[PDB]
């Protein structure tokens, strides 16, 4: 009994192997890796950092890093700055929409990684209020864990997307 | 509670948090905690992953291959624990997919199984050996949930990614794996994040810019095809179902 | 060595060796035996349906389905020689502890 | 500074003083300082009474115990003739009835014939 | 609305009479069936949100059910988004249980009857018996207790305004003679007007079901009586006992009656105290300042008797304690064959504390707080500076104990603490 049972079920994965994978592998097609960004930015080289989709919404809101392409005949030129612009493609087609408008980095916020920023979505307000109303050790002016530990921004990047608008969170990581 | 983590549950006003003993889970209205989970190192943890269609689960992947899944109402418990064969995890997503299958009069392909009786198990106590009803081994966390009305039969996919190679890994109801092998493997770039559109279809975000896309529409659109899938994974759990009990 | 506390004990521990092993091959074996081979025919039809639906130029063999099949047919006739033969076992138990006592 | 007291809301708690586990009724076995399954409220509605052996009874109990034609007139836990202890004042009030019930009964038993 | 605006028009298309009465009846019978429909979808933001808004319809709902199997699946569908949405642990059980109790009302004045109560009820405990610190905060709602005695024991935040809200909902109190005979008997009985009951009108009632004996409730509605006659009773609580006995006595199990017993007699015990005390300043000149209130020990679960530790010994003022001993030795003349022992720990003082600079401050403390601030009273005007160790020597009370009665005192501005040296505070260079 223990020999055909054993029998069963070596066969049987080899059945789901050579067959059922060879089945359901066609019934699964893959895109081919492309550039959408190429078309409007197409003298720079993309960082991309993150990208999400609001809820209800058929539009795709992205984090990009764009920096010009320096040719070499143009020698060391100071405009080697990272923007952080944010677009939005239309979820399908990833077709863009709006006009990229470059945020403003306070000279401040220029000692932490903007690649290492993530979307956080579903009220990332509702925290904020609460901080303050919790007796804990944590300080909102800024979000600070006391005097003596690391200190995160939230960047509650309003982008009016037809009204409506994401939050961002820059975690610290010291270069 | 200042920290740059934190996720927000789509469909409950809960968040996960990390702490130093383990991932927490506390109220928005009332900063009280409700579970704890017990995790090692937060570097082998590769990313978290709430459950869309409900919320009531909570996924976890680990570098090294292991996705272990816990029910946040049930004071964190650990409910099923899953494994990958020889798989290294970048960053993993779960999604569940409602099929809906309505009655239409060119379907004649009726069903006998739920005709025929449902079977039993024999588990035996210290005292006595008693007769339970039979349930699947991941049936516990995949089983009809009573706060569920809509009981439709709920798709199960894990989609794993590889590092380093950018090798594609899909997972069907903690069992069956396929492998798919992507083309694009001349460049080694780390992938950003992973978005869903909708149930089966999905874009992949790299660091380089480039968009992959990986679509379950035409698997779903077959009814067929999907009973093949549902087909190849009772199959294998009867044989250890008998193979359990012949021991 | 045997005495009567241990007598008892043999015939407890004997009829559980048989009645309850009667009772996990109808129950379990019998039911299971019908439901994998259920799910193998259909199993073959499906793969059969899209070896023509599709016309697709490639196709997967079938010999990794018949080979279940006929092994899963082997099983259940095996399983009920078995219950049978277990059925004989216990009027040959029966009849000996009887005696015995 | 001067501390000056306008009003005092003291609480005082009462126990039975019994001239000396066991501070239960022999009777109904509640506590002396609660009241028998016949009373509602302790102290006056269910006063405590002491006998001669030194046995203690709610006032309740005990007469309904010596009111049945069974007790013969006896305490319940010793067998003696209960007879309240004299110059306890929490008996004082009591002796008349007890006095009463007592004679009745030995006068019933002198015509019963035992 | 609809006739006015396509009635015209589907007349002359169908082409019969606009007159045609039964095709309106049908397609108002159509209309009512689609109201209903809607509403058995939207009944569980109707009873949960809108309520009592949206009571009125409602009543125009009861109107239209007739059968059971609308009866089956409103119910199931409301149980399943309440399920859905406010059995989640993730929701605060306070607006949980307001949310809850809302629909209980709601549902009972859209069914007299509370069948629909029944296996609402019935679905829903375990639920509530999963949750820990509902017990507590509902007995607490139920005797209306006030928010300083929820937070000083309770570590987790309530709504304040869910306390009212609740409140309000509990005490919401909407849910010549022969020729007569003759008239009477032929009006009235020839005039033909054409598990258990447990579906009372009383939403408190549903509240005691919680519970699988009431005995826990009365007998926390005893302890916290017993600690308002010794904060001391409110004619509101009054209320609360009627309604705790009346419901008690009609069902009528052992121990429910000896939970039952006593809050009579700690009715009886203020009564005669009441009572007691004016014989006893009658007949004796006592100091009519002291009101005692004699209580029965066994009945007001007071543990007089841990028998272990020897700290609360402590001195009360000389005059003070005579007085009170005096009052002793009469309850023993007037009670003959009972000792009264003094709660030393328990009872209030009306003090009032004189200053140099005209402020007086008149506080109601306990006799361990009159005991401390008696130590500084100076007859001959010199300023006392005690020393902890002094005044633990002084009224016997333990260091850590005493140092969280001069906290009191510092609190209230009347004690300043200088280099481990308590002294009053005189003159407030600081507007009262
Ligand atoms: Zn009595
Ligand atoms: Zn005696
Ligand atoms: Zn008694």
């Amino acid at each position: 009994y223990r020999d055909l049972i054993n029998s069963m079920s070596d066969m049987e994965k080899d059945i789901a192997q050579s067959n059922v994978n060879s089945h359901i592998q066609q019934h699964i097609l893959v895109d081919l890796k492309t550039d959408v960004f190429a078309q409007k930015y197409p003298s720079s080289q993309i960082n991309l950092l993150d990208a999400i989709k609001l809820p209800k919404h058929n539009y795709i809101v992205y984090l990009i890093q764009v920096t010009k392409h320096n040719s070499a005949q143009e020698p060391f030129s100071e405009e080697n700055k990272k923007k952080l612009y944010i677009g939005t493609l239309k979820d399908e087609n990833l077709g863009i929409i709006s006009k990229e408008s470059s945020v403003k980095i306070p000279a401040l916020f220029k000692s932490y990684r903007l690649s290492s920023t993530r979307f956080v979505p579903n009220r990332v307000h509702s925290l904020l209020r609460d901080i303050g109303l919790s007796d804990s050790n944590y300080h909102s002016s800024y979000i600070r864990e006391n005097r003596e530990n690391d200190d995160f921004i939230a960047c509650t990047a309003k982008v009016s997307v037809d009204g409506r608008s994401a939050s961002l969170v820059f975690p610290k990581e010291k270069q | 509670i200042n920290d740059y983590f934190i996720d927000y549950n789509p469909l409950f006003p809960i968040f996960a948090t990390r702490i130093a003993k383990g991932l927490a889970i506390y109220r928005v209205s009332d900063h009280a905690r409700l579970a704890v989970i017990p995790i090692r190192n937060i570097n082998l943890v590769a990313n978290y992953d709430w459950d869309t269609t409900t919320g009531k689960f909570l996924s976890i992947f680990f570098k090294d291959g292991t996705i272990r899944i816990h029910d946040i109402f049930k004071d964190g418990r650990l409910v099923s624990f899953l494994r990958i064969p020889s798989t290294k995890i970048s960053k993993g997503i779960w999604d569940r997919i409602p099929l809906r299958y309505e009655p239409n009069n060119r379907d004649f392909a009726c069903n006998i199984i739920d005709d025929l009786p449902k079977l039993i198990r024999f588990v035996k106590d210290s005292k006595r050996i008693n007769i339970v009803p039979y349930t699947q081994p991941n049936s516990l966390w995949r089983g009809p949930d009573e706060d569920d009305l809509d009981s439709n039969e709920k798709l199960d996919v894990h989609v794993v990614f590889n590092e380093g190679n950018d090798k594609i890994t899909v997972f069907f109801n903690g069992d069956y794996a396929v492998f798919l092998s992507v083309d694009n493997i001349e460049n080694e770039n780390s992938l950003k994040s992973i978005i869903k559109v909708q149930d089966g279809f999905y874009q992949c975000f790299y660091e380089d810019g480039t968009v992959q896309t990986l679509n379950l529409g035409p698997l779903l659109q077959s009814k067929s095809s999907v009973n093949l899938l549902n087909y190849i994974m009772v199959i294998k759990e009867l044989i250890g179902y008998m193979l359990t009990h012949l021991e | 060595s045997v005495g009567e506390k241990n007598f008892k004990r043999w015939k407890y521990l004997g009829c559980e060796a048989y009645q309850k092993t009667v009772q996990i091959l109808t129950l379990i074996f019998v039911p299971a035996c019908e439901r994998i081979i259920i799910y193998v025919e259909k199993l073959r039809a499906i793969l059969q349906a899209f070896s023509i639906q599709n016309k697709l130029s490639y196709t997967s063999d079938l010999t990794a389905v018949e080979v279940l099949l006929k092994s899963s047919q082997k099983l259940l006739t095996m399983t009920l020689n078995s219950i049978i033969g277990l059925g004989r076992d216990e009027t040959l138990f029966e009849k000996f502890f009887i005696w015995f006592n | 500074m001067k501390v000056k007291i306008n009003e005092v809301h003291s609480v005082f708690a009462w126990s039975w003083h019994i001239p000396s586990d066991e501070d239960v009724c022999g009777i109904c076995r509640a506590s002396y300082n609660g009241t028998c399954p016949s009373c509602k409220f302790p102290g006056d509605q269910c006063p405590l009474v002491i006998g001669l052996c030194h046995h203690n009874f709610h006032d309740h109990c005990i007469y309904r115990w010596l009111d049945t034609p069974t007790s013969k007139g006896l305490c319940p836990m010793c067998r003696q003739t209960f007879q309240l202890q004299k110059g306890l004042a929490i008996n004082d009030a009591h002796v008349q009835k007890f006095v009463e019930i007592v004679s009745r009964r030995r006068e019933e038993m002198i015509e019963e014939g035992v | 609305k609809f006739i006015n605006q396509y009635w015209s028009q589907f007349s002359k298309l169908v082409g019969c009479p606009e007159d045609d009465h039964e095709l309106t009846t049908t397609v108002f019978n159509c209309f009512e069936s689609n109201f209903l429909r809607i509403r058995t979808n939207e009944i569980f933001d109707i009873c949960v949100l809108a309520y009592p808004d949206s009571k009125v319809t409602l009543l125009e709902l009861r109107k239209i059910m007739k059968d059971f199997k609308d009866y089956t699946n409103i119910v199931t569908t409301f149980l399943s988004d309440f399920k859905k949405y406010i059995l989640n642990p993730s929701v605060t059980t306070v607006d949980a249980l307001l949310r809850y109790v809302k629909t209980i009302k709601a549902f009972l004045v859209l069914d007299p009857t509370g069948r629909c109560l029944h296996s609402i009820t019935t679905f829903v405990k375990p639920y509530f018996q999963e949750r820990k610190h509902l017990v507590n905060v509902l007995l607490y709602a139920m005797l209306d207790l006030p928010e300083e005695e929820l937070k000083e024991k309770i570590n987790f935040n309530v709504d304040m305004k869910a306390l009212l809200s609740l409140v309000d909902t509990l005490h919401d109190s909407d849910i010549i003679r022969h020729a007569m005979l003759y008239e009477h008997i032929l009006n009235y009985y020839i005039a033909w007007v054409p598990k258990s009951s447990y579906i009372k009108t009383n939403l408190f009632e549903v509240l005691l079901d919680l519970f699988e004996s009431r005995e826990f409730f009365i007998s926390e509605f005893r302890n916290l009586l017993t600690d308002r006659l010794f904060t001391l009773l409110d004619e509101k609580w009054t209320r609360c006992l009627k309604l705790i006995r009346e419901k008690i006595v009609k069902f009528t199990a052992d121990a429910d009656q000896s939970n039952l017993n006593s809050i009579d007699v700690m009715l009886w015990d203020i009564k005669c105290s009441e009572e007691l005390c004016r014989k006893m300043h009658e007949v004796a000149g006592l100091d009519p300042i002291i009101f005692p209130k004699f209580i029965s020990l066994l009945y007001w679960k007071y543990n007089c008797d841990t028998q272990g530790s020897n700290d609360l010994a402590f001195h009360l003022p000389i005059d003070l304690e005579r007085e009170l001993q005096k009052y002793s030795d009469i309850y023993s003349q007037l009670k003959p064959g009972r000792k009264l022992q003094l709660c030393k720990d328990k009872g209030k003082v009306e003090i009032q504390l004189a200053f140099k600079d005209g402020r007086k401050l008149v506080l109601d403390v306990s006799l361990e707080q009159c005991s401390v601030i008696n130590q500084f009273d100076s007859p001959n005007d010199e300023p006392i500076c005690l020393s902890l160790e002094q005044l633990s020597e002084s009224l016997n009370i333990a260091p850590p104990r005493l140092t969280h009665l001069l906290d009191f005192w510092i609190q209230k501005g009347v004690l300043l603490k200088e280099n481990g040296t308590y002294s009053v505070i005189e003159h407030s260079e600081m507007d009262f």
